[PDB]
C-alpha cells in the first residue's frame, strides 16, 4: 500500500550505509561510516536486533546519518566460498574395487543426515568425519570417495583454504560463524584436502617469516583444535602427515578413524576402467585383459590415457573412426611399458 | 645539539692509553687547522674513524669531550631515532645527517649502540629487518 | 553570484506551483545549475536578477577601464625585434613541423584515415604575425612625419 | 595541456656531469677491459648503422658482483671522463617514498632519457634491496618498488630492438635477485668483477705510489 | 563543452568500482584511494545490469553511476606472460618437429574433436613433461606454448606478483586453475623451479613438489569427478629432475619427451633460422661448424653467433667469415666443467 | 614544542597547554603506597641494607653528599629464585621513601609499532624531571635485556635497545642522576657487561633460599593474621624447611589457612608445615617398587 | 510485517528528533584538566578536545581517561558512553556455551576434593568465612593427563550461583606479528574487575606446544611479554581482584608462572585419569545413552584396558552403536554377550596394531 511509497524518500535517495560499532541498552544505536564516525539512533522497532550482531553493516539515512531499517546483506568473503556448488554427476557407485574400502567411508557419513532414526535412538553418534590421504598422486582419488558426499546436502571443497596462510581472519569463528549461518542451511560438510602450509619446503619466498608464519600457521592450529567444537560443519582432512596437528587438539576431535588408499591390483583396475566405459561406449576391438595385466599398482587414472596417447597420435593420421592402425600402436604402447618406476634398485 | 658534558679537562683525565689520547688529537684536530699537509705531500685525511667497547672505558668520555668542547660544531645520533615510528622514514635522515655534517665542517658525528640498527640482512626477521637494511 | 528565498514548509497543504508570467520563471530555471542546487529546491525557490539602468555611470565603466588599459595613456606603449626572431622562429621552426603533415596525408594511397584538416591554426597565426610587424614597422612613419 | 615531458620531481637526473668524480687512470681496464666494454658498452651509445650490419643484438645489460674489490661505481666514472655522458646516480633503497603513484612516473622518466638522448648510461648500485620480495601487504611499500624495478625490467624489453639504451648494474648479493632479472633476453652480458688478488696489488700500488 | 565542463566542474567527474550488487537497491562503489562506499538508485543502471567487480563513472553530486566501463582482468595477468615469454613461430625452433608432431592433438583434439575420445571410449589427458640435460629449450619450450596451444602462459613462482594479482594469494590448486577455466584451450605451464640453489634437492624438488602434487591430483580429478577439459600441464628441466619428474610421470600420462641435448641434426635448423637476420658470406660450411661444437646447447649455438659477430665488429666488415666462427668457439669452450683435481 | 591550540581556519595559537605528550604514554599508572612493610623479610637484614641504603641515603644525605662530593646510586638490581618476595618487598620500600611510586615493567614498554619503547622511557623521565625524585620500579629486566649472539631479530630487540639507550641516558644524560629508578630480574643468565655504573645499575643483590631460620620469620609475619592451633614449637618447621623458596613458604601459609573447619582431612598438629613443604618435591610411592 | 509496518510509521516521530544525537561523534578520551570547567580530550581526528560540559551532565561524571560524546555545533560534551568491547581478536577468546560436562563420572579420589575446598564450597562460604582468613587464593592449576582436564569447569557452573563464569583460552594470543597480548591482558583485565565475582579462566599451553618453532627467534622473549604481564597484573594491588582467576594446563610448563602462583594461588593437582571402578561409572551412565541394560558385566574387560580414561571408552559405546545399526541389533543384552565381541575389536585396533610373537621374541 502507501507504505513503501511514503517511507521510500527518508531514507535516500542518495544514502550512505555504515557498519555497526555498538548496541547501547538504552536503544541508542552507534553507527560508523568509513572511517571513524559515531551517532545516536533511537528505534524500538524492526529489531530483528539479536540476528544481527555487531561488527555489521548496517543503513544510514542522510538526515542524519540515522538507520531506517537493518539488513542481512553479502556476508563475509569467507561464506562466499561455499558455493558452487558442488553435487557433481557422479556418484560413489561411478568407481569400484575400493567398495570394500570406501563403505566404510560411506556409512559413516551417511550416519547422520539420512537414516537418522537409529542416529537420534542412540544418543552417544561419532559425527567426526574421516582423514583421507595415499600413494602415489591419490588422497584425491578418495575425494572421488565424497562426490556423493557433494550431491548430499551442502558441500565445500577446499584445497589450501584462503585465510589461513595468505591473510588471517579473527579467530576461529570464522568456521563458526559458518556455522550458524548453515545452522538455518544445514547439513552441511567441509572438506579439506592437500594442506600447502607446511607441505612448501621454502615459502615464497622470504617473509614475515620464516619463524612467525609457522606462529600463524599456529593459529590454524588452534583454530581446528576447537574452542568450542560441538557439532558438524563436518571436517573430513586430506594431506600428506597428520603429525602436524597437536595432540591437544585430537582431545575435542576427530577421533573416530583414518584410512589410507592402497594401490588399485588388477581387479580394482579393471573395475575403475569399466564402470568409466560403462554409461559411455568403449570399442570392442581393444581389450581389457592386456592393458590390466601389463601393469602392477597403478590408478583408475593411468589406465585411462595410455589408451588416450594412442589416440593423442591416432588423429594425426586423420582417424575419427576406430581403425586396427591404432590397435598396434595401441599394442606398442603396451610393448612401451614405462607405466610404473620406482627404487629399489636391489636385489632382496 | 641539545646534549652537553664538562671538558676540556676530561680529554687527559683518563690517562690512557696513551697513545689514543695524542691520536685521536691529531686525525680529529690536525686537519682542521693545518689541511696544507695534505695537499702539499697528496695524502687522503681519514674521513672516519671507529671507537668500540666495552674493553675498557673511554669511548663516550674522550669522544664527547672534544665534542662538546667543539661547541656549536657538532651531531649528535642516538639509536633510538632509526627505529623512529611505526612507517616511519629514517632514510631521509641518513641523507640529512650527512649533509649537514657538509655543512658545518669539520662535523662529527656519533653513533652508539649500533648492534640493533646495523641488522644484517642474512637472517630477516618479520617486517622491521628491511627498514634497518634501507 | 546567486539568489534564492524560502517558501513556507507549512504550505505542503496548498499548491507549491507559482508564479505567473512564465518568461523569466522558465529562464531562470534554465541551466538548473547542476544537482544539489536543485536539491535544495526543497523548501526555496530562486528570484531573478536584472540590471536597472545604470549606463549613466556604466558608460564611464567601460571608458575609465579601457582608457586607463589602452598602452597606459594609449601613447605610451609605441619585445619587439627580438620578438621577431622570437616570430620568425614560429613562422619558420613551426612551419615544417606543421608541413611534415600535408605529406602525410599522401599516403599513398589510401592506407591511413582520412579526412585530416592540419591547416589551422597556426596559418592564421602567421597572418597576424605579419600584420603585427608591418603595422609595427609602421609606428616609424607614423610617429616621424 | 600535459608536461612536454619532463623528469618531474623523480631522482633527481644528472647531477653527474658537474665534474670531477674519479679519473680512469687508476684503474681504467686497458687493453683487456677496455675491450669488452667497448663493444658492449659504449659502442651501444650508438653505433647505429654497424648493428644492422651483424645482426646481433648488443644488449643494454652489464652486471657487476663481487666486491671486494670495489669497481662498479669506478667504472661509471671512468667511462665519465672517457666520453661526456648523463649518468644516473641512485641506490636500490633511496627511491623508497611515502608516495607509491610516484613510482610510475620515475621508470619512465629515468628510462625516457636514455631513448630520446644517448650520451647515456645508467648506474644502480646494490639493487639486491628491492630485489627483496615481501608478501605481506603492510610492507606493500617495497611490494611496490620491486615492481618499479620489474616495470623497468619490462622497460627494457620495450627498447630491444634495438635503439637506444644502456644499462649498467652492481650489487653485492646476486642470491636475492628475482630469476626474471638474469632470465635471457633482457640480461645477455654478464661481465663478473674478478677478484683482484695478486695481479691487482702492484697495480694498485702503483697508482697510489 | 563549457556546459558540460560545469556538470564535471564542482567535485569532479570520478571512477567507481562496484565490488558487489544489493538487493537492497544500493550499489557499492569503490574508489581507488579512498574506501568503499555505496550508492542507491541510479536509474539509468538497471540493478540487475550491475555486475560486481566493474568499473563505473562516479558523479560530483549524489555519487551515483555516470557511465560503465570495463576491466581487463587478463591483459594484466598477459601482460607478466608477455614479458616472461616471446612468440617463436614453429620454425623459430629446431628439434621441435617432432614435439609438435605428436603434441599436437595433446592441444586442439579436446576442443574440437570430442567425438574420438569416446570411439575408444577414453577421456583427456592431464599434462606432460619434458626431462633431460640441457640442452636448450628452458626458454624455448615455454616460447614455443603461447604460439602452438594459443593458451595462457600462466606459469610457477614468478616472485612476488604471482599470489597478489589473483586473489590475495595463489595456492596453485585453484587460482591457478580457475584462470585456466576463463581460457577454454588453456594448458599450464611451469617455468622455471629447475635450477642449481638448490642443488641439494632440497629446495629444487621441494619448490616443485607442490607442482609435483598439482599433477598427481590433477590426474584424480579427470577420473573421479570434474566438468572440465583440456586441463593440462607442461614442465620444464634444466637440470637433474630427470629422475624426479620419471617417478611421478614416466610418460605417463601423455606423449613422452626428453628435454633435447645439442645434437647435429639439432644443431643444422637451430643455425640457419637464427642465421636469417644476419649477413653471412655464402662460402660457410654450416656442417662443419656443427659438428665442432660438441655438447653445450642450441642456445651456445646463438653465443656463437653473438661471438662471432662481436669479433667481425671489430674488424668493421659487413660479414663474417667462419675462421671467426672458430674464434667464437675458442671463447666458450675454456668454461667447461671442472679438472683436474679430484677425478685424475 | 608541540600541543599548540589552533582554531579552525584562523590559525592562530592563543595559548601554550601543557602537559607534555602523549596519549597513554604519558602516565603509565598512578600509584600511592603500599601496605607491607620491609619488617616483613627475615635472614635478608644484611643485604636488605643495601638496596635500603642506596634508595634512602640520596633523600635525607643529599646535604651530606655534596659537602663530600659523593654520587648516590641509581640502577639497582635484585634477583634470586622465585618466590623471593622482590615484588612486594622493592614495593614495601616506596612507603618508607615517601616518594611517589610508578608501576613499570618490561612487557609495559612493548608495544605493537616500532621506536614505541625508546617513546616511552624518555616519557617517563621527562615527568620523572618534574615530578621531583621518585621511585620507578619494574621487573624482570633480564627478559628485555638479552642481546642473545646472532641476529635478526629478537622480538624485544626494539626494547633491547632502549635499555642500552638507557644506559646512554645514564651515560650523556646528566639530569638521569635524578629519580632513582629501581630494577628486579628473575635470573642473572643474561646480563650485560656495560651495566656498571652509578647511574647504570650499581648495587646488585644476588638472593639465595631463604635461611631455615629466615624461612621460619618470614612465614610467621604471614600467619600472625590467621588463628592457628596452639602448641607451635617452631622447631621442627624450621628445619623441615630447605631450599624452598619464600612463595613456596606462602604455599604452606595459604595451605595452613584452611585447617580451621575441617578440613575435613585431619591435620591435627604439628604435621602442618611438613605437609604442604613435601607436596611440591614428594612423596614416594617409589622409593623401590618396580627397581631395587 | 507488524513490526516492519509500525516503524516505518514510527520514523516520522524520529525525524522530529533527526537534528539532535547526529552530533554525538566522535568518540574521545580525556587526558588532563587545565582548570575545574575545562578539560582536555583526544579525538580520534588526532588532536585535542579542550571541551566544556553540557549542563546535562555534571562536572564529577567526567573523569581522566573516559570516553564521552560531544555536540559537534556548541563543542560542549554531550553524553559519556563507558562500553566497548575487545578487539577482534579476544572477543572470540570470550566463552561461548558450556561444553565438556563432568556429569559423565564420579567421584574422584583426591583431585576433586583438593580443589572443591581451596575454592568451589568457599564461594557460597560454609567454610571460608569461619575458617578465613587469609584472604582466599585466588586461583588453582589443571594438568596431568589429558584424561580428565577442564571438565570440572562445566561442572561447577551447574553448581555455580549467578552467574556463571567467562572462561578464556590461551592459546588465541597468536595471529600475527608481535604486541598484541600486551594490550590482550590488560583491558580483558580491566573488565575482569567490572564482572564483580565473575571468575576467569585459562588453559590451553599445549595447543601452541606441539612445535611453535624451528631454532629461533622464538618463542622465549616474546613470550616473556604475555607471561610476565599476566603475573604483574596478577601481581596488580587493587582489588584484586574479587573475580578471582582460574588455570589450567596441560604439561607442567612453564616454571615461571609456576613459581610466582604458590605466594597467591595455591592447590595444583595432578590428574586422574580413571580407577577401575571409575571406568565402570563411565559405563553406568553411558548405560542411559545408546541402548542399554543392567544385564552386562562391565569390569569384565574394564581390566584389560587400562589407562583409556573416560573418551576412549565413550568412542567404544560409540562405535559399538555404530556396528549395531549394520548388524540391526538394537539392545545391548541381546546382544549380551556380543557386545563385548564389537567391544574387544574396537577398542584394540584403536590403540595400535603390532605383532604379538616379536614381542615375546
Ligand atoms: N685503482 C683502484 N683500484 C681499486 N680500487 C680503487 C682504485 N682507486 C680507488 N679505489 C677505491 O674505490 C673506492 C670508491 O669506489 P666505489 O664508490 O665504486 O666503491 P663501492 O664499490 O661503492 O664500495 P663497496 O664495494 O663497499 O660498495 C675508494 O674508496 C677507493 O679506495
Ligand atoms: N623472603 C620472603 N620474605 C617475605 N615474603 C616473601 C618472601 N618470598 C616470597 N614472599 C611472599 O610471596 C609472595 C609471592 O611473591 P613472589 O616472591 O612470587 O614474587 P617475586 O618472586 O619476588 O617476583 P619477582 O621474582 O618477579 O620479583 C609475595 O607476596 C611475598 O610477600
Ligand atoms: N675513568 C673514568 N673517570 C671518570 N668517570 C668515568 C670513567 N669511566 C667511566 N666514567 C663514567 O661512566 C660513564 C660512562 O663512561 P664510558 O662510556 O666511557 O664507559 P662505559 O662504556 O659506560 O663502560 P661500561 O660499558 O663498562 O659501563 C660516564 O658518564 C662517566 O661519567
Ligand atoms: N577420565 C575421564 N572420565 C570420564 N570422562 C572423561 C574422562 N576424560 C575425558 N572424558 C570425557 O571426554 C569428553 C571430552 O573431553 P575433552 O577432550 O574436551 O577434555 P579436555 O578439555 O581436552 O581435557 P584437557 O583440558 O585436559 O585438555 C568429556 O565430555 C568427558 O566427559
Amino acid at each position: 500500500e502507501e507504505e513503501r511509497s511514503k517511507v521510500d524518500d527518508l531514507r535516500g535517495t542518495p544514502m550512505s550505509v555504515g557498519t555497526l560499532e555498538e548496541i547501547i541498552d538504552d536503544n541508542h544505536a552507534i553507527v560508523s561510516t568509513s572511517v571513524g564516525s559515531e551517532h545516536y539512533v533511537s528505534i524500538l522497532s524492526f529489531v530483528d536486533k539479536d540476528l544481527l550482531e555487531p561488527g555489521c553493516s548496517v543503513l544510514l539515512n542522510h538526515k542524519v546519518h540515522a538507520v531506517i531499517g537493518v539488513l542481512m546483506d553479502d556476508t563475509d568473503p569467507l561464506v562466499t566460498v561455499m558455493k558452487v556448488e558442488k553435487a557433481p554427476q557422479e556418484t560413489y557407485a561411478d568407481i569400484g574395487g575400493l567398495d570394500n574400502q570406501i563403505q566404510e567411508i560411506k556409512e559413516s557419513v551417511e550416519l547422520p543426515l539420512t537414516h537418522p532414526e537409529y542416529y537420534e535412538e542412540m544418543g552417544i553418534k561419532p559425527p567426526k568425519g574421516v582423514i583421507l590421504y595415499g600413494p602415489p598422486g591419490t588422497g584425491k582419488t578418495l575425494l572421488a570417495k565424497a562426490v556423493a558426499n557433494q550431491t548430499s546436502a551442502t558441500f565445500l571443497r577446499v584445497v589450501g583454504s584462503e585465510l589461513i596462510q595468505k591473510y588471517l581472519g579473527d579467530g576461529p569463528k570464522l568456521v563458526r560463524e559458518l556455522f550458524r549461518v548453515a545452522e538455518e542451511h544445514a547439513p552441511s560438510i567441509v572438506f579439506i584436502d592437500e594442506i600447502d602450509a607446511i607441505g612448501t619446503k621454502r615459502y615464497d619466498s622470504n617473509s614475515g617469516g620464516e619463524r612467525e608464519i609457522q606462529r600463524t600457521m599456529l593459529e590454524l592450529l588452534n583454530q581446528l583444535d576447537g574452542f568450542d567444537s560441538r557439532g558438524d560443519v563436518k571436517v573430513i582432512m586430506a594431506t600428506n602427515r597428520i603429525e602436524t596437528l597437536d595432540p591437544a587438539l585430537i582431545r575435542p576431535g576427530r577421533i573416530d578413524r583414518k584410512i589410507e588408499f592402497p594401490l588399485p591390483d588388477e581387479k580394482t583396475k579393471k573395475r575403475i576402467f569399466q564402470i568409466h566405459t560403462s554409461r559411455m561406449t568403449l570399442a570392442d576391438d581393444v581389450t581389457l585383459d592386456d592393458l590390466i595385466m601389463a601393469k602392477d599398482d597403478l590408478s583408475g587414472a593411468d589406465i585411462k590415457a595410455i589408451c588416450t596417447e594412442a589416440g593423442l597420435m591416432a588423429l594425426r593420421e586423420r582417424r575419427m573412426k576406430v581403425t586396427n592402425e591404432d590397435f598396434k600402436k595401441s599394442k606398442e604402447n603396451v610393448l612401451y611399458k614405462k607405466q610404473e618406476g620406482t627404487p629399489e634398485g636391489l636385489y632382496l | 645539539m641539545s646534549h652537553e658534558d664538562p671538558g676540556n679537562v676530561s680529554y687527559s683525565e683518563i690517562g690512557g692509553l696513551s697513545e689514543q689520547i695524542r691520536e685521536l688529537r691529531e686525525v680529529i684536530e690536525l686537519p682542521l687547522t693545518n689541511p696544507e699537509l695534505f695537499q702539499r705531500v697528496g695524502i687522503i685525511p681519514p674521513k672516519g674513524c671507529l671507537l668500540y667497547g666495552p674493553p675498557g672505558t673511554g669511548k663516550t668520555l674522550l669522544a664527547r669531550a672534544v665534542a662538546s668542547q667543539l661547541d656549536c660544531n657538532f651531531l649528535k645520533v642516538v639509536s633510538s631515532s632509526i627505529v623512529d615510528k611505526y612507517i616511519g622514514e629514517s632514510a631521509r635522515l641518513i641523507r640529512e645527517m650527512f649533509n649537514y655534517a657538509r655543512d658545518h665542517q669539520p662535523c662529527i658525528i656519533f653513533m652508539d649502540e649500533i648492534d640493533a640498527i646495523g641488522g644484517r640482512r642474512f637472517s630477516e626477521g618479520t617486517s622491521a629487518d628491511r627498514e634497518i637494511q634501507r | 553570484i546567486d539568489a534564492f528565498r524560502l517558501i513556507n514548509a507549512n504550505m505542503m497543504v496548498l499548491g507549491h506551483e507559482p508564479r505567473q508570467t512564465t518568461s523569466n520563471l522558465g529562464h531562470l530555471n534554465k541551466p538548473s545549475i547542476q544537482a544539489l542546487i536543485h536539491g535544495l529546491n526543497r523548501h526555496y525557490y530562486s528570484i531573478t536578477i536584472n540590471y536597472r539602468k545604470n549606463e549613466l555611470e556604466q558608460k564611464m565603466l567601460l571608458n575609465l577601464h579601457k582608457k586607463s588599459w589602452m598602452e597606459g595613456l594609449t601613447l605610451q606603449d609605441y619585445v619587439v625585434k627580438e620578438m621577431l626572431e622570437l616570430a620568425k622562429n614560429y613562422n619558420k621552426a613551426v612551419e615544417e613541423e606543421d608541413k611534415m603533415t600535408p605529406e602525410q596525408l599522401a599516403i599513398k594511397n589510401v592506407g591511413k584515415q582520412d579526412p585530416k584538416r592540419h591547416l589551422e591554426e597556426h596559418v592564421d597565426v602567421l597572418m597576424t604575425s605579419n600584420i603585427v610587424q608591418c603595422l609595427a614597422a609602421m609606428l616609424d612613419t607614423v610617429v616621424f612625419k | 595541456d600535459v608536461l612536454p615531458p619532463e623528469a618531474d620531481s623523480s631522482i633527481m637526473m644528472l647531477t653527474s656531469d658537474q665534474k670531477p668524480d674519479v679519473m680512469y687512470a687508476d684503474i681504467g681496464g686497458m687493453d683487456i677491459q677496455k675491450q669488452e666494454v667497448r663493444e658492449a658498452v659504449e659502442l651501444p651509445l650508438t653505433h647505429f648503422e654497424l648493428y644492422k650490419q651483424i645482426g646481433i643484438d648488443p644488449p643494454r645489460g652489464v652486471l657487476m658482483y663481487g666486491p671486494p674489490g670495489c669497481g662498479k661505481t669506478m667504472l661509471a666514472k671512468a667511462v665519465a671522463h672517457h666520453t661526456t655522458a648523463a649518468f644516473i646516480r641512485v641506490v636500490g633503497s633511496e627511491f623508497v617514498q611515502k608516495y607509491l603513484g610516484e613510482g610510475p612516473r620515475m621508470v619512465r622518466d629515468v628510462f625516457r632519457l636514455a631513448k630520446e638522448n644517448a650520451p647515456a648510461i645508467i648506474f644502480i648500485d646494490e639493487i639486491d634491496a628491492i630485489a627483496t620480495k615481501r608478501f605481506d601487504a603492510q610492507t606493500g611499500a617495497d611490494r611496490e618498488v620491486q615492481r618499479i624495478l620489474l616495470e623497468l625490467l619490462n622497460q627494457m624489453d620495450g627498447f630491444d630492438q634495438n635503439v637506444n639504451v644502456k644499462v649498467i648494474m652492481a650489487t653485492n648479493r646476486a642470491d636475492t635477485l628475482d630469476p626474471a632479472l638474469l632470465r635471457p633476453g633482457r640480461l645477455d652480458r654478464k661481465i663478473e668483477f674478478p677478484l683482484p688478488d695478486r695481479r691487482q696489488k702492484r697495480l694498485i700500488f702503483s697508482t697510489i705510489t | 563543452l563549457r556546459e558540460e565542463l560545469q556538470l564535471l566542474q564542482e567535485q569532479g567527474s570520478y571512477v567507481g568500482e562496484v565490488v558487489r550488487a544489493m538487493d537492497k537497491k544500493k550499489v557499492l562503489v569503490k574508489v581507488h584511494p579512498e574506501g568503499k562506499f555505496v550508492v542507491d538508485v541510479d536509474k539509468n543502471i538497471d540493478i540487475n545490469d550491475v555486475t560486481p567487480n566493474c568499473r563505473v563513472a562516479l558523479r560530483n553530486d549524489s555519487y551515483t553511476l555516470h557511465k560503465i566501463l570495463p576491466n581487463k582482468v587478463d591483459p594484466l595477468v598477459s601482460l607478466m606472460m608477455v614479458e616472461k615469454v616471446p612468440d617463436s613461430t614453429y620454425e623459430m625452433i629446431g628439434g621441435l618437429d617432432k614435439q609438435i608432431k605428436e603434441i599436437k592433438e595433446v592441444i586442439e583434439l579436446p576442443v574440437k574433436h570430442p567425438e574420438l575420445f569416446e570411439a575408444l571410449g577414453i577421456a583427456q589427458p592431464k599434462g606432460v613433461l619434458l626431462y633431460g640435460p640441457p640442452g636448450t629449450g628452458k626458454t624455448l619450450l615455454a616460447r614455443a606454448v603461447a604460439h602452438h596451444t594459443d593458451c595462457t602462459f600462466i606459469r610457477v613462482s614468478g616472485s612476488e606478483l604471482v599470489q597478489k594479482f589473483i586473489g590475495e594469494g595463489a595456492r596453485m590448486v585453484r587460482e591457478l586453475f580457475v584462470m585456466a577455466r576463463e581460457h577454454a584451450p588453456s594448458i599450464i605451464f611451469m617455468d622455471e623451479i629447475d635450477s642449481i640453489g638448490s642443488s641439494r634437492l632440497e629446495g629444487g624438488s621441494g619448490g616443485d613438489s607442490e607442482v609435483q602434487r598439482t599433477m598427481l591430483e590433477l590426474l584424480n580429478q579427470l577420473d573421479g569427478f570434474e566438468a572440465t577439459k583440456n586441463i593440462k600441464v607442461i614442465m620444464a628441466t634444466n637440470r637433474i629432475d630427470i629422475l624426479d619428474s620419471a617417478l611421478l610421470r614416466p610418460g605417463r600420462i601423455d606423449r613422452k619427451i626428453e628435454f633435447p641435448p645439442p645434437n647435429e641434426e639439432a644443431r643444422l635448423d637451430i643455425l640457419k633460422i637464427h642465421s636469417r637476420k644476419m649477413n653471412l658470406t655464402r662460402g660457410i660450411n654450416l656442417r662443419k661448424i656443427a659438428e665442432l661444437m660438441p655438447g653445450a646447447s642450441g642456445a651456445e649455438v646463438k653465443g656463437v653467433c653473438t661471438e662471432a659477430g662481436m669479433y667481425a665488429l671489430r674488424e668493421r666488415r659487413v660479414h663474417v667469415t667462419q675462421e671467426d666462427f672458430e674464434m667464437a668457439v675458442a671463447k666458450v669452450m675454456q668454461k667447461d666443467s671442472e679438472k683436474n683435481m679430484s677425478i685424475k | 614544542g608541540d600541543l599548540v591550540g589552533v582554531n579552525k581556519d584562523s590559525y592562530l595559537i592563543l595559548e601554550t597547554l601543557p602537559t607534555e605528550y602523549d596519549s597513554r604514554v604519558k602516565a603509565m599508572e598512578v600509584d600511592e603506597r603500599p601496605t607491607e612493610q620491609y619488617s616483613d623479610i627475615g635472614g635478608l637484614d644484611k643485604q636488605i641494607q643495601e638496596l635500603v641504603e642506596a634508595i634512602v641515603l640520596p633523600m635525607n644525605h643529599k646535604e651530606k653528599f655534596e659537602n663530600l662530593g659523593i654520587q648516590p646510586p641509581k640502577g639497582v638490581l635484585m634477583y634470586g629464585p622465585p618466590g623471593t618476595g622482590k615484588t612486594l618487598l622493592a614495593r614495601a620500600c616506596a612507603a618508607q621513601t615517601k616518594a611517589t611510586f610508578l608501576k613499570l615493567a618490561g612487557p609495559q614498554l612493548v608495544q605493537m609499532f616500532i621506536g614505541d619503547g625508546a617513546k616511552l622511557v624518555r616519557d617517563a623521565f621527562a615527568l620523572a624531571k618534574e615530578k621531583a625524585p621518585s621511585i620507578i620500579f619494574i621487573d624482570e629486566l633480564d627478559a628485555i635485556g638479552t642481546k642473545r649472539f646472532d641476529s635478526e631479530k629478537a622480538g624485544d630487540r626494539e626494547v633491547q635497545r632502549t635499555m642500552l639507550e638507557l644506559l646512554n641516558q645514564l651515560d650523556g644524560f646528566q639530569p638521569n642522576t635524578q629519580v632513582k629508578v629501581i630494577a628486579a630480574t628473575n635470573r642473572v643468565d643474561i646480563l650485560d657487561p656495560a651495566l656498571l655504573r652509578s647511574g647504570r645499575l650499581d648495587r646488585k643483590i644476588e638472593f639465595p633460599m631463604p635461611n631455615e631460620e629466615a624461612r621460619a620469620r618470614i612465614m610467621q609475619i604471614h600467619s600472625r593474621k590467621m588463628n592457628v592451633s596452639p602448641d607451635v614449637n617452631y622447631e621442627e618447621l624450621a628445619r623441615c624447611t630447605d631450599d624452598f623458596n619464600g612463595a613456596q613458604c606462602k604455599a604452606v601459609c595459604v595451605e595452613a589457612g584452611m585447617i580451621a573447619l575441617r578440613r575435613g582431612a585431619t591435620e591435627l598438629t604439628h604435621e602442618d608445615y611438613m605437609e604442604g613443604i613435601l607436596e611440591v618435591q614428594a612423596k614416594k610411592k617409589a622409593n623401590l617398587q618396580y627397581y631395587a | 510485517a507488524p513490526p516492519a509496518l509500525w516503524d516505518l510509521a514510527a520514523d516520522k516521530q524520529t525525524l522530529q528528533s533527526e537534528q539532535p544525537l547526529q552530533v554525538a561523534r566522535c568518540t574521545k578520551i580525556i587526558n588532563a584538566d587545565s582548570e575545574d570547567p575545562k578539560y582536555i580530550i583526544n579525538v580520534k581526528q588526532f588532536a585535542k578536545f579542550v571541551v566544556d560540559l553540557s549542563d546535562q551532565v555534571a562536572p564529577t561524571d567526567i573523569e581522566e581517561g573516559m570516553r564521552v560524546g560531544v555536540d559537534r555545533n556548541k563543542y560542549q560534551i554531550h553524553i559519556p558512553l563507558p562500553p566497548k568491547i575487545d578487539p577482534t581478536v579476544t572477543m572470540m577468546q570470550v566463552e561461548e556455551k558450556p561444553d565438556v560436562t563432568y556429569s559423565d563420572v564420579g567421584g574422584c579420589k583426591e583431585q576433586i576434593e583438593k580443589l572443591r575446598e581451596v575454592v568451589e564450597t568457599p564461594l557460597l562460604h560454609p567454610e571460608r568465612f569461619v575458617n578465613l582468613g587469609i584472604e582466599p587464593p585466588k586461583g588453582v592449576l589443571l594438568f596431568g593427563p589429558p584424561g580428565t582436564g577442564k571438565t570440572l569447569c562445566a561442572r561447577a557452573v551447574a553448581n555455580r550461583t549467578d552467574a556463571c563464569f567467562i572462561r578464556v583460552i590461551g592459546s588465541e594470543l597468536v595471529q600475527k606479528y608481535v604486541g598484541e597480548g600486551a594490550r590482550m591482558v590488560r583491558e580483558l583485565f580491566e573488565m575482569a574487575r567490572t564482572k564483580k565475582a565473575c571468575l576467569i579462566f585459562f588453559d590451553e599451553i599445549d595447543a601452541i606446544g606441539g612445535a611453535r618453532f624451528d631454532d629461533g627467534a622464538g618463542g622465549d622473549n616474546e613470550v616473556q611479554r604475555t607471561m610476565l604481564e599476566l603475573i604483574n597484573q596478577l601481581d596488580g594491588f587493587d582489588p584484586r581482584g574479587n573475580i578471582k582467576v582460574l588455570m589450567a594446563t596441560n604439561r607442567p610448563d612453564t616454571l615461571d608462572p609456576a613459581l610466582m602462583r604458590p605466594g597467591r594461588l595455591d592447590r595444583k593437582i595432578e590428574f586422574s585419569l580413571p580407577d577401575l571402578e571409575g571406568r565402570t561409572h563411565i559405563f553406568k551412565i553411558h548405560a542411559r545413552s545408546m541402548s542399554v541394560e543392567r544385564d552386562i558385566r562391565f569390569e569384565l574387560l574394564a581390566r584389560l584396558c587400562p589407562n583409556s580414561t573416560g573418551a576412549e571408552i565413550r568412542s567404544v559405546c560409540t562405535e559399538a552403536g555404530m556396528f549395531a545399526i549394520r548388524a540391526r541389533r538394537k539392545i545391548a543384552t541381546e546382544k549380551d554377550f556380543l557386545e563385548a565381541v564389537n567391544k574387544v575389536i574396537k577398542s584394540y585396533a584403536k590403540f595400535s596394531a603390532t605383532p604379538r610373537y616379536m614381542t615375546y621374541n
